[PDB]
């Protein structure tokens, strides 16, 4: 530790020049929280109900997600319902898209 | 046209029409006369910060220390299966012309 | 994953036609059974009810103009 | 796996063309049919 919030990492095994800026670059690259692939969430009112509206798409990890409703999540994406829920949700999916 | 790279792993490479790849910075520095790797750090800045950022790509070149090495790395890449004496005649020409 | 999906608003109604439905059905529309719509056995609805090749999948679905429209697909391997 | 797949659906074809060709009745097709499925579910 060194400040309030400020720490040092001293990486004393490694001996080279190089790879000190390639740990440098994989712990700057390192996830905190979220789920893979949404980039910003915004809480929205349509009805007397909230949703969210989500920049990114990953069906499985929403699904996977606590407090969501399965049976009513829709997504932009096309090829990922296909894959997760059949042939005849794409068929719907891309008739309510056009 | 000659075109500078800043590739993910903090290294610089400048590459233009006539050689074929990327040539490593401190080896075009090498070439043209700039020996000690601070004559390299201080003809691109003053600043601390970006003189930090030189460290790889001086480094990616300890193997190289005189301008005839870099000379005839830049012949290796240009003139293939011939003698030392012309590739490096072949290389500093081809570096004062293009 | 476990989670069942049969249960999601996009998801029509899906069964298994006997034997004797599908003969019918194809004597009367006079075609090959394998000249109906393809769907892959592993198809995860088609998986959740235990569809096989060879069999014939009956599809009822929403609509606005009849209020339930019913098709047909046939199971192929995959 | 994927030339399973192809005498799955050869024989199935052969069957329903079998069928349709008043050949044999519903029970014994209905029989080849869930013989070969269960044949065939083993590679699977």
């Amino acid at each position: 530790d060194n400040d309030e919030y400020s720490f040092t990492i001293y990486f004393e095994k490694i001996d080279s020049i190089m790879a000190l800026f390639k740990m440098r670059e994989k712990i700057l690259n390192t996830k905190i929280k979220g789920v893979k692939g949404i980039k910003r969430a915004i809480v929205q009112k349509k009805g007397d109900e909230y949703v969210i509206i989500t920049d990114g798409s990953n069906l499985e990890g929403i699904m996977n997600v606590t407090g969501v409703d399965i049976n009513k999540i829709q997504t932009n994406n096309i090829h990922e319902v296909e894959e997760v829920l059949g042939i005849e949700a794409a068929r719907e999916l891309i008739s309510r898209e056009i | 046209q000659v075109m500078i790279e800043r590739l993910k792993d903090s290294t610089i490479q400048i590459s233009f029409a006539t050689v074929p790849g990327r040539i490593p910075f401190a080896i075009i520095m090498r070439a043209l006369g700039f020996v000690t790797d601070r004559d390299i750090v201080y003809a691109v800045s003053l600043d601390p910060q970006i003189q930090n950022e030189l460290l790889p790509s001086l480094e990616q070149a300890s193997s190289i220390t005189s301008a005839e090495e870099a000379l005839d790395f830049i012949g290796n890449r240009v003139a293939i299966g011939q003698k030392r004496e012309n590739r490096i005649q072949k290389a500093e020409q081809v570096i004062d012309k293009y | 994953k476990k989670i069942d999906i049969s249960n999601h608003e996009l998801v029509p109604k899906h069964e298994i036609l006997q034997l004797e439905e599908a003969y019918k059905l194809v004597k009367e529309l006079g075609i090959k059974p394998e000249q109906l719509p393809w769907i892959r056995a592993s198809d995860p609805v088609a998986k959740s009810i235990g569809a096989k090749p060879g069999d014939i999948i009956k599809i009822t679905r929403k609509s606005p103009f009849t209020g339930e429209s019913v098709t047909y697909r046939y199971v192929i391997t995959g | 796996v994927t030339i399973s797949d192809i005498e799955m659906l050869l024989k199935d074809t052969e069957i329903w063309d079998k069928l349709l060709r008043n050949e044999l009745s519903i029970e014994e097709a209905k029989k080849m049919f869930d013989d070969v499925a269960r044949s065939y579910s083993k590679a699977d």
